[PDB]
């Protein structure tokens, strides 16, 4: 993994040494020779993972989010650019030095052979986010956020490394390696309850949970675009990535630990999808609809049976794609109109045709249309699911009439019906924007042919 | 935009009443809140839920799709009662009564397609006859039991 | 040259707009005749309709006891 | 003599058949030539905006970012928790899990039941 | 359609059910009762590809019909006479069927008046 | 009720306003031509019978229950033109109602497609921007103190100037772009 | 064999060829219109020659051409499955679309976005043959959602317009709630059979077959416009009259009842999801008959009855006979496109007028477009030897003369006549009489491109019913064996409509005025249904969306 750590770390001397009308496309540029080296990882197996070294491995569940996170910085380096241009050469340094090292985090967090290193790592990406989302937001109001992330500190990532300490002193090693073949059966017992606890809780804010969503919407609204777009394309998944690693551990107490928090999802993404339907925010519109995608996959994770994997898989690299382009294109009106309000500029296929075309794009893949892996996740989870109990099709179904609903009422809201008159800054299409919009959706489109490659370890 | 025409919470007093209703811009006795049992409006105006489609059309409006004015205060639910969502407007049968003849009309169909089930029409014949022991291995028997004669006779 | 168009009166017409719907009215009551003369059975019966009430006792079995 | 319409939550009475529509008093007066007048200097204040040259961008609406601003900003700090608020979120807030709960927990029971009673037809099912 | 009305308003103690019958016996009335022959070969309606509600007793007749429809393509007009044959036949199997409906009605007619005499008699 | 000149309907207002409803909302009952014709002079007849009422408050209460009329007569599904609002046809072009500053954002090499079009446009957009203040200092004088009462604006008065808020008025699309 | 899967996959390949071509762009085109009729026009004549080697020997077969997935034990390939079916729907498909772009390119001349429209027209085409051609579910369910997406951005055309956008939204709304039984019976049949694929469906053949069957009627309810998913085939009528005419009367929505005639073999050996389906249609088939009644725009008249006739097709799978379904849906393209086509044309005729209630006085003004309203109309009834006949009285031929629920029946005897009604009004307030519509006479159909369009359907309402079931093998056997007053019911309740509804059409010039009914208010109204659950079912989702979901408990308590 030491051939894609070492560049990524190289475009830190490319981003402080480039002239200063060259940083954005030496750093563009060689960010996309990273994301062609990162299909190097497709050397999989049908029973042995990619094991690197000691330290870093892959299978075909961390492959995928490797691949995705090294093509997710080219795009974050165009969409930030437009509205950084007056900013200082040094904080615009800064700002790419901080989506760097965020990758750099990443990219090794994925790979983490030990559990330990994985939380290290894991801890270790929201501090550039913390710092791209609180210095480039725009504004900054976050009165009930501040008791929201000592929530998440509390609740979520401390019982975890105390958890993962006493697995080191319990088994001896926190290699996932050797604890495919050194786990024992976790039985009924309270102090395994805590121990579920504290071995989930963390990733089920950071998925989020239903209930504990309550900073999705809000760090989502107060973030730049690249904040945004790596929070809802690549740092809502260490959570299920996380939890498919440590649902190894916790068996057999997960066949009945999970069936509080699959309630809190199969209503779950039904409240939030219908949360969608009276949103003013767009940004917000699309952090819900982050929420209601991941409630599936939350629920895909606890049910454990493959199907439910390559499903959640799926739907995580789809959506990752998916909510990208749409935070995206939501900016994209942004930079226009300066205001985040949906019902302010209407009517924009009158106006911006191919934009309009790729906002038909992204809500078909938001709403699954097939064949896009979207609706294979989607389909796959609930196949599994109703192995899991025969009634859940109608939560999901449900949930699938209202996952249509808000898809296309943002895009006729926003595209749709009769210009607004007293907005006249509305210029044509950047090509950087359709740009970014068709390196989102034509990869998303590919994927299609050849879905094997994102469907997981147990495909 | 700045803080004093933001919203803020709930109107007491009506000197405060009156400065909201002046930063809302309309009349101080049409303005009324939503009643403070603690749920969060604030001091928002309580219009009277008025869906979109019922206003004027030819009147000249600022937003025509939406048909609604600058610096008007708009309703609370307003992204609900666009003229793509749900309206309020006046029909010519009163709502009690279309309710009741749906209903009526809905479990009375349900009702016959009931006693139609319970008598079933049908023609004056015998049961369809086929050959070879009711076509048994066609019907997936298995070849090496052999079940009853069903023999069918000349009538 | 087109159609005018007229004002409070009869519009013009063309010749073989007319004859062609003539022609496909005569189609239509042809093939109706043609179908009705040949079939004669899809629309009034096939096969006549015995009544049972009509049928002994001894074809069908019936020994009185 | 005549039915009388019945008005509804989602059948409001017509502009015609309400009474108050009908009233000529001067206090009437007052109340609709001030409508009329906060109406038209908020029509000026716009369109003196709205066909300005020099301005090239958006009309910034203060009523839709006030709304904007009732429906993200003020639910909080205009809370207070008391009889209604807390029984209105224990009713929609704890009441469908708690139904979904024991629903998915009593098929899953009968459905495990059945499986180790050698009952429920798990023929074909080897995908899962 | 009158017997709707009979076994519906009347008695259905009378009239014969549609679902289980014949509950005579065949030889019940019949002196030495023959069975229905069945024509085309159970090898060569398998081969034939029929369907099996159209493998009656006289799908001998639709065999004949779908090999003329077939040789005589495309002259879709050229086997009236093969499909008259089969229509036919499928009418006399319904006739057929109504004769084993009006026996049934025709005994339990027996049975009623017969415990109608016992109940006079006896 | 609800008008931009005008803060309410007058009774005179009223009296025409539902005679025009009642006989539309009749020729939707009664389609035939003759026969709709037949019973509009009829209730032509049945609208002059209390032309010559006096009362005010006795007219009130004849229109209240004339409306009353009116709604238990009404159709279900009156008439509506096509491209009235209601209509079939109703707001259908407005997909096309392209603005006219979206002209501004074209490329020279498209605007130079059309040279005599943008070249009599610049003299449109010079007309317009010296005008404005001319305008505006027209209207600043003119209004009352609080602002103005009613939502009609004043003509152009002096020769040479143009009519205040006349831009969107006279530039607006084409009903059939 | 080698001809056979070869134009087969040619006829899907070259529909598919217009859309690289409309992708691939740089000039403005010369008659792209011209060029993908002329591609509908070659991709009919090399379906043709499939379907006549199918009548030729009965070669039926699968493509399992390319491999696309395996999950574990689910091989997902892309196959076509070429049976009776496709081979009788995909040549009527291609006839009617060919008809209604000849239709299209003089009805959509003046829309500066006509490549737009003929590209959706094309992809809605080529989703549709993905639909119908499929042999397993994934690809079904694909060309299903496709179909679902075309009608959303074909309803939606004038997408300035908030009632189209409206429809289209409401359309999505009743085709995804009819996707959650589709996905259910995906569910299912993944779970207890292990496949997707019609094959191992059919050869395992389950006995517990209740749920998925349920599963299919909800799918084809929210498809085929069923009642209590029905009203937003009525509201589809706010797109193009082409839109209406190929799409929502005579292609897409026949997929429903096209997806219940597919599953036949789990049908025939279920009678509860018979009796589920015979009810179901004999509702949506009175119902939207008896609305069909009191309405005055002429797309809503005719969109009522394309969905009676669904109900019908419904009741028809019903009683256990499909393939006269099957044989009633390809009857059924001809003379409904061919009746939404004069409807239109007598629309842009009347400068956009749709309201029968100002038109009239056209028996001689448009002579064609009146002879092939009638011939339509006349086909839609039942009358004697038109291709309307060669099905639709055939169904009442075993309606009548099998074991079947008796309402059912006695309603689908009263939407037989109610047929005859709306038809003659449609004839009465539409061509009959003196003119309503205004002064300025626009009156005109001369072009070739209208009355060919017109008349290529118009030889098809007349011959293909008798051409079709003549050159379709059987599948069931035909009950032909019935008493006099039971064979000529449909002709003398269809003639009964006509007599009832002549004496109402003549009730009509009469000088008196009538309070409205009750019936008059019920069905004008659309039996209440559109007006309370499109009011109640929103605010109950949007206030609970808004008041409890967002303000109380995700913004305050959690
Ligand atoms: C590895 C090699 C592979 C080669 C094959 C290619 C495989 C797929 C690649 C991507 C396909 C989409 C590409 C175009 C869309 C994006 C750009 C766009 O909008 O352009 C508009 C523009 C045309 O419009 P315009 O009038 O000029 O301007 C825009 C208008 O102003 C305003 O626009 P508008 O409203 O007028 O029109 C927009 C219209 C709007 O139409 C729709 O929205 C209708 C679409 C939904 C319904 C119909 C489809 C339903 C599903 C069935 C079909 C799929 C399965 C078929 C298989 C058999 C059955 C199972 O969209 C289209 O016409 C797009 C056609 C393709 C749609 C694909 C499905 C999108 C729906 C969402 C996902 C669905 C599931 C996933 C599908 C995956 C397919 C592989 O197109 C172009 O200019 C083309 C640009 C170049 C395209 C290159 C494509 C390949 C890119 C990959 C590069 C790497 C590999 C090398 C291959 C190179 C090949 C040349
Ligand atoms: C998330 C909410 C729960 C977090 C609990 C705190 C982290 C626990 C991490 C797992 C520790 C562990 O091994 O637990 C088993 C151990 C069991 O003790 P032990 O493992 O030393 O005992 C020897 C083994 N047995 C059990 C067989 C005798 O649990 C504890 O010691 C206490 C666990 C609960 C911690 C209570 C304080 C924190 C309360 C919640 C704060 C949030
Ligand atoms: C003008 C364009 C045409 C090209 C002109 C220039 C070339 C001249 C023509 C000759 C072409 C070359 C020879 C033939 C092609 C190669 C044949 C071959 O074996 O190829 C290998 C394979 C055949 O499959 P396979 O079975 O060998 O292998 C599958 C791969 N594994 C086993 C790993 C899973 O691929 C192809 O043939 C690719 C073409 C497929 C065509 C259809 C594509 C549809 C895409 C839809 C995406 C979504 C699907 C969703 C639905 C799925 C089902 C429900
Ligand atoms: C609030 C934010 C939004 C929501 C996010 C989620 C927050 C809550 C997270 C925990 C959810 C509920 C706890 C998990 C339930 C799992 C099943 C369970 O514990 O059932 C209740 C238990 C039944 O008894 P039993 O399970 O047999 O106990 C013996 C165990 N060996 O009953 C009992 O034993 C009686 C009760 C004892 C107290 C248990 C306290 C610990 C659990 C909560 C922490
Ligand atoms: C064979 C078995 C048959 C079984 C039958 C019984 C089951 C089904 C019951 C009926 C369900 C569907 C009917 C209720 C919802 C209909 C919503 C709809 O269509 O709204 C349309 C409405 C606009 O309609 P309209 O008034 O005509 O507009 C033109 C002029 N304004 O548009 C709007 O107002 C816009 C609203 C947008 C937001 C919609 C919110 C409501 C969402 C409803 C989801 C329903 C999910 C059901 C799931 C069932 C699972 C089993
Ligand atoms: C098909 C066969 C049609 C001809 C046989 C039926 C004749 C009949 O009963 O027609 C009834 C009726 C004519 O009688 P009526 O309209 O009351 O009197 C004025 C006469 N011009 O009305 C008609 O003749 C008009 C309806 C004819 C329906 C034809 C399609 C079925
Ligand atoms: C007994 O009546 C057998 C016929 C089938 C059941 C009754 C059907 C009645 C309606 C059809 C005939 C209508 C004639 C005008």
């Amino acid at each position: 993994m030491l051939k894609y750590i070492i560049p990524t770390m190289m475009l830190m001397p490319l981003t402080w040494l480039s002239k200063n009308s060259m940083i954005w496309i030496n750093t563009t540029l060689h960010s996309l020779l990273i994301s062609l080296t990162s299909l190097l990882l497709l050397n999989q197996f049908g029973d042995n993972s990619l094991n690197f070294s000691l330290t870093f491995f892959s299978d075909s569940l961390s492959t995928p989010l490797l691949i995705l996170t090294m093509w997710l910085l080219p795009l974050m380096l165009m969409a930030s650019q437009h509205h950084l241009s007056k900013e200082n050469l040094a904080r615009k340094k800064l700002f790419i030095s901080m989506l760097i090292l965020l990758q750099l985090f990443l990219i090794m967090t994925f790979t983490a052979t030990e559990l330990i290193f994985f939380y290290i790592m894991f801890e270790a990406t929201l501090v550039p986010t913390l710092i791209i989302i609180t210095r480039w937001g725009n504004q900054t109001e976050r009165l009930n956020a501040g008791l929201y992330f000592l929530f998440y500190t509390l609740a979520g990532s401390l019982p975890l490394l105390v958890a993962l300490i006493y697995i080191q002193n319990t088994m001896g090693s926190l290699n996932f390696l050797i604890l495919q073949y050194w786990v024992q059966p976790m039985p009924n017992s309270w102090s395994n309850t805590f121990m579920w606890l504290a071995c989930m809780m963390a990733f089920m804010v950071k998925m989020p949970l239903y209930g504990l969503h309550l900073w999705l919407p809000k760090a989502h609204v107060e973030a730049p675009i690249a904040g945004s777009m790596v929070l809802a394309a690549i740092l809502l998944k260490l959570g299920g990535y996380g939890m498919m690693r440590i649902t190894l551990l916790l068996n057999p107490i997960t066949d009945f630990m999970a069936y509080p928090f699959i309630m809190l999802s199969l209503w779950g993404m039904i409240m939030t999808s219908s949360i969608c339907l009276r949103q003013t925010d767009l940004k917000s519109l699309i952090a819900y609809s982050s929420v209601s995608h991941m409630a599936l996959v939350i629920v895909a994770i606890l049910i454990q049976t493959p199907w439910s994997y390559m499903g959640a898989t799926a739907l995580m690299i789809a959506h990752g794609l998916t909510s990208s382009m749409l935070f995206c294109l939501a900016n994209s009106n942004y930079e226009r109109v300066h205001s985040r309000t949906m019902i302010l500029a209407r009517g924009l296929q009158t106006l911006l045709p191919l934009m309009a075309a790729w906002w038909l794009l992204a809500s078909l893949t938001n709403l699954a249309l097939p064949p896009s892996i979207n609706l294979i996740g989607e389909l796959f989870v609930v196949m599994s699911t109703f192995s899991w109990s025969n009634i859940t099709i109608i939560l999901m179904g449900l949930n699938m009439v209202i996952t249509a609903l808000y898809s296309l009422y943002m895009l006729i809201t926003t595209q749709r019906g009769k210009h607004t008159h007293h907005i006249n800054n509305i210029l044509p299409s950047f090509t950087r924007e359709n740009a970014l919009m068709s390196l989102h959706m034509l990869p998303l489109l590919l994927l299609s042919l050849n879905p094997k490659i994102i469907l997981g370890p147990l495909y | 935009i700045t803080k004093d025409m933001l919203p803020g919470p709930y109107p007491k007093t009506p000197e405060e009443r009156a400065a909201a209703a002046k930063k809302y811009n309309m009349r101080v006795e049409d303005y009324e809140p939503y009643p403070d049992d603690g749920m969060g409006y604030g001091d928002y105006p309580k219009l009277p839920d008025r869906s979109q489609q019922e206003r004027d059309p030819w009147y000249d409006w600022d937003h025509p799709d939406l048909r609604l004015n600058w610096g008007e205060p708009m309703h609370w639910d307003l992204d609900m009662y666009i003229r793509n969502r749900v309206d309020t407007s006046p029909t010519p049968v009163n709502w009690n009564l279309m309710c009741k003849h749906l209903f009526g009309f809905v479990a009375f169909m349900l009702f016959m397609f009931w006693v139609g089930e319970t008598y079933p029409t049908y023609q004056p014949v015998g049961p369809k006859q086929y050959p070879y022991n009711n076509l048994y291995l066609e019907r997936g028997g298995d070849p090496n039991k052999e079940p009853e004669p069903v023999v069918h006779y000349e009538i | 040259a087109h159609i005018e168009p007229r004002y409070r009166q009869f519009p013009q017409l063309t010749r073989s707009q007319v004859i062609q719907a003539e022609f496909f009215s005569a189609t239509m009551w042809f093939w109706i005749l043609w179908r009705f003369w040949h079939d004669s059975d899809a629309v009034l019966g096939h096969f006549p309709y015995p009544d049972p009430s009509q049928w002994t006792d001894e074809e069908l079995g019936i020994p009185p006891d | 003599s005549f039915p009388k319409y019945e008005p509804s939550r989602l059948a409001s009475l017509p502009t015609t058949l309400d009474p108050a529509e009908y009233d000529i008093s001067s206090e009437t007066r007052k109340a609709q030539a001030e409508r009329l007048a906060i109406r038209s200097r908020l029509k000026r204040e716009y369109q003196l905006q709205y066909n300005d040259p020099s301005r090239r961008g958006v009309v910034e609406d203060p009523a839709l970012i006030r709304w904007t601003c009732a429906r993200s900003a003020n639910v909080y700090p205009n809370f207070r928790p008391n009889t209604k608020t807390s029984l209105l979120g224990a009713l929609f807030g704890i009441g469908p899990l708690i139904f979904w709960y024991y629903v998915f927990k009593t098929d899953r029971d009968r459905k495990e039941k059945l499986i180790q009673e050698g009952k429920l037809d798990r023929t074909f099912n080897i995908s899962y | 359609g009158a017997h709707l009305a009979r076994r519906y308003l009347g008695d259905a103690s009378v009239e014969p059910e549609p679902l289980r019958m014949p509950t005579f016996p065949p030889d019940y009335g019949f002196p030495e009762r023959k069975e229905r022959e069945m024509v085309a070969t159970q090898q060569e309606m398998n081969d034939a590809q029929l369907v099996l509600q159209q493998r009656d007793y006289c799908a001998h007749y639709l065999i004949r019909f779908l090999k003329c429809k077939r040789d005589s393509f495309p002259n879709f007009l050229a086997c009236k006479h093969e499909q008259h044959d089969w229509d036919y036949c499928e009418h006399l199997d319904y006739v057929k069927r109504m004769k084993e409906f009006e026996r049934e009605r025709r005994l339990l007619q027996r049975k009623k008046r017969r415990e109608q005499r016992e109940a006079d008699m006896a | 009720a609800f008008l931009p000149s005008a803060a309410y309907l007058t009774h005179q207002q009223k009296v025409l306003q539902l005679y025009k409803r009642a006989l539309r909302h009749l020729e939707s009952r009664c389609v035939h031509r003759d026969k709709y014709r037949y019973f509009a002079c009829l209730l032509r007849a049945r609208f002059d019978e209390h032309k010559n009422e006096k009362d005010m408050v006795k007219a009130t209460q004849l229109l209240r229950e004339a409306e009353k009329e009116f709604w238990h007569g009404q159709h279900p599904q009156p008439y509506i033109f096509p491209e009235s609002p209601g209509g079939t046809s109703y707001e259908r072009y407005e997909c096309y109602k392209v603005p006219e500053w979206c002209l501004d954002d074209w490329h020279p090499s498209e605007k130079a497609m059309y040279p005599d079009y943008f070249a009599k446009r610049e003299q449109w957009k010079k007309l317009r921007r010296e005008s404005w203040e001319r305008e505006v200092k027209q209207l600043q004088e003119e209004t009352p103190v609080g602002g103005p009462r009613t939502e009609a604006l004043p003509p152009a008065r002096k020769q040479g100037d143009l009519p205040p808020l006349w831009w969107h008025i006279v530039t607006r699309p084409r009903e059939r772009p | 064999m080698n001809l056979f899967s070869s134009l087969t996959l040619v006829t899907l390949i070259l529909l598919t060829m217009p859309i690289a071509a409309i992708n691939f762009n740089t000039h403005k085109f010369t008659n792209y219109p011209l060029y993908v009729k002329t591609t509908i026009s070659c991709a009919f004549i090399t379906s043709m020659i499939p379907t006549m080697m199918f009548i030729h020997t009965g070669q039926e077969m699968i493509i399992s051409n390319w491999h696309w997935l395996t999950i574990q034990t689910l091989k997902l390939s892309l196959s076509f499955k070429m049976d009776f079916f496709s081979m009788m729907f995909v040549p009527v498909a291609l006839f009617v679309t060919w008809s209604i772009m000849e239709f299209s390119m003089w009805y959509m001349h003046s829309d500066p976005n006509i490549n737009q429209f003929f590209k959706y027209l094309l992809l809605f085409l080529i989703t549709m043959l993905i639909l119908v051609t499929a042999n397993n579910l994934f690809q079904l369910f694909i060309g299903w959602e496709g179909v679902g997406i075309m009608s959303f951005l074909l309803i939606g055309w004038w997408y300035g317009r908030t009632d189209a956008n409206t429809a289209a939204l409401q359309a999505i709304l009743y085709n995804r709630i009819g996707d959650i039984g589709f996905i259910l019976a995906m569910a299912w049949f993944l779970i207890n059979l292990n496949t997707w694929d019609l094959q191992q469906i059919f050869m395992l053949n389950p006995n517990d077959s209740n749920l998925p069957l349920m599963g299919l009627i909800l799918a084809a309810t929210g498809k085929s416009a069923q009642f209590g998913l029905h009203p937003w085939l009525p509201s589809a009528m706010e797109g193009p009259t082409p839109v209406s005419a190929l799409l929502h009367s005579s292609t897409m929505v026949v997929a429903g009842i096209f997806l219940l005639i597919r599953f036949y073999p789990l049908t025939e050996n279920n009678k509860f999801g018979q009796s589920i389906m015979l009810c179901l249609g004999a509702m949506t088939t009175l119902f939207t008959a008896m609305c069909a009644l009191t309405q005055n725009d002429i797309k809503k008249i005719i969109a009522f009855s394309t969905s009676s006739q669904l109900g019908l097709m419904m009741v028809t799978i019903g009683i256990n006979q499909p393939h006269l379904a099957f044989l009633h849906i390809c009857t059924h393209a001809f003379f409904k496109a061919m009746l939404f086509m004069c409807s239109g044309s007598i629309i842009h005729s009347l400068n956009d007028e749709q309201d029968i209630r100002k038109m009239g006085g056209l028996f001689k003004a448009m002579p064609f477009t009146t002879t092939a309203l009638i011939i339509g109309s006349l086909a839609l009834t039942g009358m004697p030897f038109l291709t309307g006949f060669y099905s639709k009285d055939l169904i009442i031929e075993s309606a009548n003369t099998s074991y079947t629920n008796a309402w059912a029946l006695l309603m689908t005897l009263v939407a037989t006549s109610f047929t005859a009604i709306y038809s003659t009004r449609i004839i009465f307030f539409a061509l009959l009489g003196q003119p309503r519509f205004p002064t300025l006479i626009n009156i005109n159909e001369n072009n070739p491109f209208l009355i060919n369009s017109i008349k290529r359907l118009l030889i098809g309402s007349l011959f293909a019913g008798f051409i079709i079931s003549n050159n379709i093998p059987p599948m069931t056997i035909p009950q032909m064996t019935m008493p006099h007053y039971l064979k000529m019911t449909a002709l003398t309740v269809t003639i009964l409509g006509f007599i009832l509804a002549l004496e109402i059409s003549n009730t009509t010039h009469y000088l008196k005025f009538n309070y409205p009914s009750n019936t008059f208010k019920f069905s004008n109204l659309l039996g209440y249904y559109p007006t309370i659950m499109h009011r109640l079912t929103p605010y109950m989702n949007l206030t609970m969306s808004q008041k409890s979901a967002s303000s109380l408990l995700d913004l305050i308590w959690l």
